[PDB]
């Protein structure tokens, strides 16, 4: 069990701040 | 002095059988240091137990930590629940 | 942004050769068009009507063509086979 290097969770600062939640603005066919 | 270290880790083995009480990601989150338990958030800033006036070896076993934490009295809470409806 | 341009679609010849629309020019809810039903101000809702994504998918872009005391009316017939 002592040979089980763990996985870092990286935050990536621009993802942490202001990410919103393109065809659904109908101007582009 | 850096800021953007990871400081949380996840082990690959899914041990999610007896773990519904811990903090899950949605696995188990494993941090790089322990937690910090804080008794009461609000300091009671007067109270000569803490203020220490300069006038006049003694011990005192106070009931709980709730003396030092600004709790409201129950008559106001009943008055406000009467004002509720 | 997010506004449709006012022109540039002239899907008329495909409805001439649709074979469902009864146009005699060529040979070779439950409504169909939302002219009585609001769509709550999303244009994307008009893509649920089956004759209207027909005019966005099969459409093209057109360029605009640019240009006596008693009338005598004469009827003119036109009958030409072509390909």
């Amino acid at each position: 069990f002592e040979t089980m290097v763990a996985n870092p969770i990286k935050v990536s600062r621009l993802q942490s701040n202001g990410v919103l939640t393109i065809h659904y603005s109908l101007a582009n066919f | 002095i850096m800021i953007d270290a990871a400081s949380s880790f996840v082990l690959p083995i899914s041990i999610t059988k007896n773990v519904d009480v811990l903090q899950r990601t949605d696995e188990i989150l494993w941090f790089r240091g322990p937690s910090v338990i804080v008794n009461e958030r609000i300091i009671n800033s007067g109270d000569p137990h803490l203020s220490l006036p300069l006038n006049r070896n003694e011990k005192e076993s106070l009931p709980g930590p709730f003396v030092l934490g600004l709790r409201p009295s129950a008559k106001f809470t009943a008055h406000r629940l009467s004002m509720l409806r | 942004n997010q506004l449709i341009p006012q022109a540039y679609i002239s899907n008329f010849h495909n409805r001439l050769t649709n074979e469902d629309d009864g146009i005699p020019i060529f040979t070779m809810g439950n409504a169909v068009l939302p002219d009585l039903q609001d769509q709550h101000h999303n244009p994307f809702n008009i893509l649920r009507y089956p004759k209207i994504r027909d005019t966005f998918i099969n459409g093209k872009v057109v360029s605009p063509y640019r240009l006596s005391g008693e009338a005598i009316m004469i009827p003119i017939t036109l009958d030409i086979e072509h390909m």
